[PDB]
């Protein structure tokens, strides 16, 4: 039995005004690509992050 | 027998040991130098009998 | 408390050599050279010589009824 | 100059001499005592509360000083004769001396007219006296004076003579007060633990602990999951744990910044910070300084029934009950937050995992409470319920008007019976309170041998409750060495609970830290309430006795300075201890009590402190005016208790540090004089216990206490319920150097033996042992046996009461088939009369309302002759004597016999020096032991000793038993015996005496040293 | 011994025979192990017992 | 015919609820205070007296509020009345010692959770010093 | 990560958010007064806590005698030969073995690790 504490490294909860701003600079080349299909996007996006 | 568990030791000491994957680092090494130090006494105490 | 008689292994007599131990040990003579002045070739005899204690000079401070 | 290594072995053992000379071995026990009887005391009469008693008239009584005298005894006459020690024991009476204290009363009865009168040496009561202590009446008295007296020079003291039985203070581990530790339990809901209790200095109010606890992220919740872990507080008074952050808020600092201030002291870390935040939620509500005291009092364990009431008690609670040693006034609010804060602190470094969690064995975090401070707290107990007894009394007086005199005021009862009743029975406290006893200390004192004794008297026991529980106490833990010694332990269940304090090593006295205090404040030491919080980030922090005293900017130059201070004999005493937590930026003082330390020679740049000159003067100790003392004072030596040993390096001895090929350590800072010294007064009598298996050394420990052999000196004139006594106590022919400080040489409990260790005969099996008959019957391991006698005729009752006279068969009624011819005329056997079987040996009847038989016979059926008899008067005036049987035993096939190492082996079977094996010189053995028990159940050392003792008695000298003296090697006495024309492993040819001819193996005999244990076929068949 | 060491002598590795000798570092440790034995062998009794 | 391990006793002793030996004392004491000056009457009984030492030596709690909480948290549980007072009384040191002692606990107690009641127990129960 | 305070109370500054400007600000609760933060986060968490002990470790340490000094390893920039080194003394990095050093020089207090 493993749980995601033993298979995660870090957490933080970081803050982006816009879906597409990713104020992560080295996430944001990835994330863009996901984000192009409309995915849960149909409407508002809360600004808080679970990275 | 020393010797080679100093040599395990500057070997834990660098990080040159690597651990075993069913056991971490620390208790390998505590593992690695017991069975030097069993293995001495049981090879030691063998030369006594004969 | 005092010095046995003789020895509990072969049973030379000892005490009156308890005398002369300490007399000789005074006379500037060694531990085991006084030994063999009073004649105690065994070790056993020399046991009780060599390493006894005199007790009764101590009981001997207190004052009697 | 130097003290070159071959002439080390020597100087060593010298200044080890000087120590015991002048502190002794049971210094410790009279020290404590010396303290508690001289400043611990008056402390307790002094911190007295006010008498106030009201019902116009207000009567105001205050203690002013306390006068002891030296003991005396109280007659029907009254007169103030002096009581000898040995008086007490003979007449079955309490040794202690009278207590004197001065009160003073101020009255007024609203006249505007103060006047008081002096009362000159009320007779508060009495206080029992330690043997030898500073109020006894045989301190600083020369040998010759001690006999005169009939008392023995070679016995310590340090023990409490109480109705006649000598009872010893076992000292009782504690926690460490005024510390902080963190300790991790999985069975808690919370996951770490803030306990630090928190006492001031000696004792004004009783112990007082919080535990600034942190709940577990294992539960989960809507709002406990976000904030996660947070600190929880419980205050000693309020049964809800309160956050911690509200008491700050209570304190005064309402301001959240400053919470983190007190806390956290490196902003620049986040790791801490984030920790801290969630504590934060729960109290964020409260953020006023009233709503917090109020918040707290809610919770009290009386609230108020008005609002206003719980903010006084929350108020007085964190003043007074919370955190008392840092402050009890109330304008300590800064140095309560500061210590406070300290202690969340230490969680965080805990829980982050930065700090090492505290030892829960570790004897630095364990105080040693002896005589002095036991008998502080026992003291308190009577002296608060005196001062009752006072008011009660007063109170029915002070209502009707008149005035009430002091005479019947005072108790003396409750103070002199109070300390009499634990101190005899065992139990502390109030057997009247309604709390579970203290039993096992104050144990009867061990007169079965010398050594035993001094064993007893520095026993030590582990701590009992939550916290003996929770740790270890049996598991032998690194602290110990040199401190308690580690083979020495009773087995059984309670197998380590129960240790000796090392030889060399000493439990600190106690002193004032207000030098300590002073001296900081005229140095580069700043205190708290002067400077802001952010100085402490990068200062070190100073604790004294666990006080916040202030950070330092430099640790280097203050501690350089300090431990000058201490090697000079200036304010600072040599018995307090620095210590500095170099990973923590924390420089703790301890001068409290109970420390244990022992000594420790100071090597400075890799050399030696002490010189040739140092050991030249001790050589010449005595007509010099030099002692022990000195070498403190010269700073050449200095004490380090256990948490200063954390932070110390040591050497084992100068040769490891004077020059390696490789070195291991260049920077030495104390050398130990002696290895040997970790052993106790029951391990240090063995010779090689280093050869020696771990359990037999502990085996020997409980065996040598059970030896017989010659106690004290003036057994003659005492008189005790079991004493035996050998005929021939000889010194052992090889013996360790600490023995002569023992003074077992003095006093031995054993006889030597020439040992053939062979199967003779088949009588001997692995637990059993064979004699020489011959041998016995000169006396090889013959010894007396005393029992006393003890009766009383009392009148308990006005219409029957007891009396002494011959039981005559018509004048009687009631009586037992017996031969009363051995009574006389007052109904006492005079001594010299022999007695066997069923014998009355004292005449006593009972005037029921024709009188009944009450005698009493011998004990068991043993023959044995009265050696002395002894008519007193008991402490009620009635009637007293005392008769001690004496008996002789001779040694048989029941009798147990052990080695100074090993199990006990009973007599198999007695053979005739005919039938023993003889060598060829003709030396018939006077003991076989059975081969098979050396490999497992016995120890090489034997059979070391066994050649050690052969060469020893043939070239007539002592032989050296020093565990770890390289010296002496085996190889080395094999060659000596080689030159007295025997075999160098000490083989012998033995011939057999039932057929002559030589055995084909070859016995190894030897003069190996031999104790009789007291347990014996004659007592057990008797009974 | 020196601050964090993991060496024989250090961690109770006795290397001498009874007949030759202790040190005194390794008195200590023997003494520790055998304190173990003892407290094991009285409740070993008292629970086999049962 | 009676047994305690049993849990087999006279019919009429089942209605009766059990008594901790620190609450009998203050029942005891209650009684004590009443005969010495609400009323003149004889001196107590000499086993009112034998008791009342019995009690207070063997009074494992101080105040009420201790007494009240282990009642309260043992009776949240299963635990018979019987065992009620004799667990309280006894005082086991571990959940080992009050099923040797108690054999009724046994029958529907767990090593792990008894362990985590006596030790409870333990919190409330007051040290002399 | 960090802990600010505002300047009216000196409060902690929850983190709050605004659907007007939908900008991130650091607001306190009890007192109007809020700020903007810059930092754009609002704590983080390592798992596995691998935080180099290099800070951690204290500079004053080289006056200890009791930590063993070695000379195999000189300072970087002072060039002293003599060098104290010691292994971790965090419990979470117990389960790894590594060795610290430190220079012995009276004020440089450099700290590496090989
Ligand atoms: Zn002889
Ligand atoms: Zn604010
Ligand atoms: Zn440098």
């Amino acid at each position: 039995h493993t749980t995601l504490r033993k298979v995660t490294a870090n957490t933080a909860i970081y803050y982006d005004p816009n879906p597409q701003s990713t104020v992560v600079a080295e996430d944001q080349e990835w994330v863009n690509v996901y984000y192009e299909m409309p995915d849960f996007d149909v409407a508002r996006i809360s600004p808080w992050l679970l990275r | 027998a020393k010797q080679d568990v100093i040599e395990v030791i500057e070997k834990a000491h660098n990080n040159e040991l690597e651990p075993t994957p069913g056991n971490t680092l620390r208790q390998t090494f505590e593992n690695q130098v017991n069975r030097i130090l069993n293995d001495a006494r049981d090879k030691t105490g063998s030369s006594a009998q004969k | 408390m005092i010095i046995p008689v003789r020895c509990f292994t072969c049973g030379k007599i000892v005490g009156n050599k308890w005398e002369a131990y300490l007399g000789l040990l005074q006379a500037e003579y060694t531990e085991g050279d006084a030994l063999d002045a009073l004649g105690l070739k065994r070790y056993c005899c020399r046991r009780m010589l060599l390493a006894h204690v005199d007790l009764i000079e101590k009981l001997l401070n207190y004052a009697p009824l | 100059d130097e003290i070159t290594p071959d002439l080390w072995q020597e100087a060593c053992w010298i200044v080890i001499s000087s120590y015991f000379d002048e502190k002794g071995l049971v210094r410790q026990q009279l020290d404590s005592f010396d303290e508690f009887i001289q400043m611990s005391v008056q402390r307790i009469v002094e911190d007295a509360p006010p008498i106030d008693l009201q019902a116009p008239p207000r009567y105001l009584l205050k203690f002013e000083q306390i006068y002891l005298s030296k003991p005396t005894h109280w007659e029907r006459d009254g007169a103030p004769s002096p009581m000898m020690p040995n008086e007490a024991r003979l007449r079955n009476l309490t040794y202690s001396a009278p207590l004197y204290v001065d009160i003073t009363k101020t009255v007024i009865k609203e006249g505007e007219e103060q006047l008081q009168t002096q009362h000159q040496k009320t007779f508060i009561g009495k206080i029992p006296i330690m043997l030898r202590s500073t109020y006894c009446l045989l301190n600083g008295l020369t040998d010759r004076d001690l006999c005169e007296l009939n008392e023995c020079p070679l016995d310590p003291g340090g023990y409490f003579i109480i109705n006649g039985s000598e009872k010893v203070l076992i000292a009782q581990e504690k926690m460490a007060t005024n510390t902080v530790y963190v300790f991790a339990k999985k069975d808690s809901k919370y996951a770490y633990t803030g306990e630090c209790r928190s006492c001031l200095e000696n004792s004004s109010r009783p112990t007082s602990t919080i535990w600034v606890s942190m709940l577990a992220r294992g539960g989960q919740g809507a709002k406990k999951s976000a904030i996660g872990q947070r600190i929880v507080a419980t205050l000693p008074y309020i049964k809800q744990e309160v956050p911690i952050i509200i008491v700050f808020r209570a304190l005064g600092f309402v301001s959240d910044r400053d919470i983190l201030e007190h806390i956290i002291y490196d902003f620049e870390d986040p790791e801490m910070m984030e920790m801290v935040k969630p504590s934060l939620d729960e109290a964020f509500v409260i953020q006023e300084q009233n709503v917090a005291l109020n918040f707290i009092g809610s919770r009290g364990a009386k609230p108020g029934v008005t609002k206003e009431k719980r903010i006084k008690y929350a108020k007085e609670v964190l003043q007074k009950e919370m955190l008392p040693h840092v402050g009890v006034s109330d304008f300590c609010e800064t140095k309560k937050a500061y210590f406070l804060g300290y202690m969340v602190h230490r969680l965080l470094l805990a829980a982050l995992g930065r700090r090492e969690l505290d030892d829960r064995d570790h004897y630095g975090n364990k105080r040693l409470d002896l005589a002095g401070p036991l008998l502080a707290f026992l003291f308190r107990g009577m002296f608060k319920n005196l001062l009752k007894e006072v008011r009660i009394y007063a109170q029915k007086f002070i209502d009707r008007g008149k005035d009430f005199n002091l005479e019947l005021a005072i108790k003396t009862r409750i103070i002199s019976d109070g300390l009499k009743y634990s101190l005899a029975t065992g139990n502390w406290g109030d057997q009247k309170k309604a709390h579970q006893a203290r039993a096992g200390v104050s144990q009867v004192l061990n007169r079965l041998t010398f050594a035993s004794t001094l064993s007893h008297l520095r026993r030590l026991n582990s701590p009992i409750g939550r916290d003996g529980k929770l740790a270890k106490p049996r598991q032998l833990h690194n602290t110990l060495w040199g401190m308690v010694c580690p083979a020495e332990t009773p087995e059984g269940h309670a197998v380590g609970l129960v240790k000796n304090l090392a030889l060399m090593a000493y439990i600190s006295v106690g002193s004032q830290p207000s030098p300590i205090l002073e001296f900081l404040e005229e140095w580069s030491m700043e205190n708290l309430e002067e400077i802001s919080p952010a100085a402490i980030a990068d200062a070190t922090k100073i604790f004294v006795n666990g006080c916040w005293v202030g950070i330092h900017k430099d640790p280097e130059q203050l501690m350089n300075t300090l431990r000058k201070l201490r090697r000079q004999m200036d304010i600072i005493v040599s018995e307090v201890s620095m210590i500095r937590d170099i990973r923590e930026r924390e420089i703790r003082i301890y001068t409290d009590a109970g420390r244990i330390c022992r000594p420790l020679l100071i090597v400075e740049k890799q050399k030696l402190l002490l010189k040739k000159r140092h050991i030249d003067q001790l050589k010449e100790r005595e007509y010099n005016n030099y002692s022990w003392q000195d070498l403190v004072a010269s700073g050449v030596v200095e004490y380090i208790d256990t948490l200063e040993e954390e932070t110390v390096m040591l050497a084992m001895t100068p040769d490891d540090l004077q020059e390696k090929e490789v070195a291991y350590c260049s920077t030495y800072t104390h050398c130990e004089i002696h290895p040997s010294m970790i052993l106790g007064v029951c391990a240090s009598i063995i010779p090689f216990p280093d050869h020696n298996q771990s359990p037999r050394n502990t085996y020997q420990s409980a065996m040598g206490k059970q030896a017989m052999g010659v106690y004290i000196t003036n057994f003659h004139v005492r008189m005790d319920t079991l004493a035996h006594v050998l005929y021939y106590p000889q010194k052992p022919l090889v013996t360790t150097r600490s023995m002569e400080y023992l003074r077992f040489r003095e006093l031995p409990a054993g006889i030597n033996s020439i040992v053939a260790i062979a199967s003779y005969t088949g009588y001997n099996q692995e637990d059993s042992v064979i004699m020489n008959r011959s041998a016995v019957d000169r006396g090889f391991f013959r010894s007396v046996f005393y029992r006393s006698y003890k009766e009383q005729e009392s009148k308990k009752g006005f219409d029957q009461e007891e009396v002494f006279e011959k039981p005559t068969r018509e004048t009687c009624q009631g009586m037992r088939h017996a031969i009363y011819d051995k009574l006389d005329d007052d109904g006492l056997i005079a001594p010299g009369v022999r007695v066997s079987g069923d014998d009355v040996i004292i005449g006593k009847t009972v005037t029921l309302p024709t009188k009944r038989d009450c005698s009493t016979f011998l004990r068991t059926s043993e023959t044995g002759i009265v050696d002395q008899v002894m008519v007193t008067l008991n402490q009620e005036g009635y009637k007293f004597c005392k008769i001690r049987v004496r008996s002789v035993r001779i040694p048989q096939i029941g009798d147990k016999f052990a080695s100074r190492h090993g199990q006990k082996g009973t007599c198999g079977i007695q053979y005739r020096q005919e039938d023993m094996p003889f060598t060829c010189e003709g030396i018939t053995p006077d003991i076989i032991i059975n081969p098979h028990a050396i490999p497992s159940r016995m120890t090489i050392g034997h059979l070391i000793e066994c050649l050690q003792g052969k060469v020893s008695a043939n070239k007539g000298e002592i032989g050296d038993a020093t565990p770890f003296n390289d010296a002496v090697n085996v190889q080395k006495i094999s060659n000596l015996l080689s030159d007295y024309g025997y075999h160098l492993r000490g083989n012998e040819v033995l011939y057999n005496g039932f057929t002559g001819r030589k055995i084909t193996s070859q016995i190894f005999i030897g003069p190996t040293y031999y104790q009789r244990l007291k347990h014996m076929v004659d007592d057990k068949i008797h009974s | 011994f020196i601050k964090d060491d993991y060496g024989p002598e250090s961690r109770g590795f006795v290397e001498n025979s009874y007949l030759a000798g202790l040190t005194p570092t390794e008195f200590f440790f023997h003494a520790m192990g055998g304190r173990e034995g003892l407290i094991d062998t009285a409740v070993k009794t008292a629970e086999t017992g049962y | 015919e009676e047994d305690a391990s049993q849990l087999i006793f006279p019919k009429e002793f089942e209605t009766a609820e059990t008594l901790l030996n620190s609450e009998v004392h203050m029942l005891l004491e209650h009684r004590k205070q009443q005969n010495e000056s609400a009323e003149d009457e004889q001196e107590l009984s000499e086993v009112f007296m034998k008791t009342l030492n019995y009690t207070a030596r063997f009074s494992r709690f101080k105040n009420r509020e201790t007494i009240a909480s282990v009642r309260s948290l043992l009776l949240q549980k299963k635990l018979h009345k019987f065992e009620l007072a004799c667990l309280a009384n006894l005082c086991p040191e571990t959940a080992e010692e009050s099923k040797a002692l108690i054999p009724s606990l046994e029958g529907r107690f767990e090593d792990e959770e008894l362990q985590q009641i006596l030790d409870d127990i333990q919190t409330k129960r007051s040290f002399q010093y | 990560v960090g802990i600010r305070f505002c300047q009216e109370c000196n409060n902690m500054l929850y983190p709050k958010e605004d659907k007007e400007n939908r900008i991130l600000l650091y607001a306190c609760r009890n007192c109007d007064y809020q700020q903007e933060a810059d930092n754009s986060c609002i704590y983080v968490n390592k798992i596995t806590h691998e935080v180099d002990e290099l800070t951690q470790i204290i500079a004053d340490v080289s006056q200890d005698p009791t930590l063993p000094r070695t000379e195999d390893h000189p300072c970087q920039k002072c060039g002293h030969k003599e060098a104290v080194f010691f292994q971790s003394h965090s419990a979470r990095a117990e389960d790894a073995m590594r060795l610290y050093y430190v220079c012995t020089a009276p004020h440089c207090g450099h700290r590496w690790t090989e």
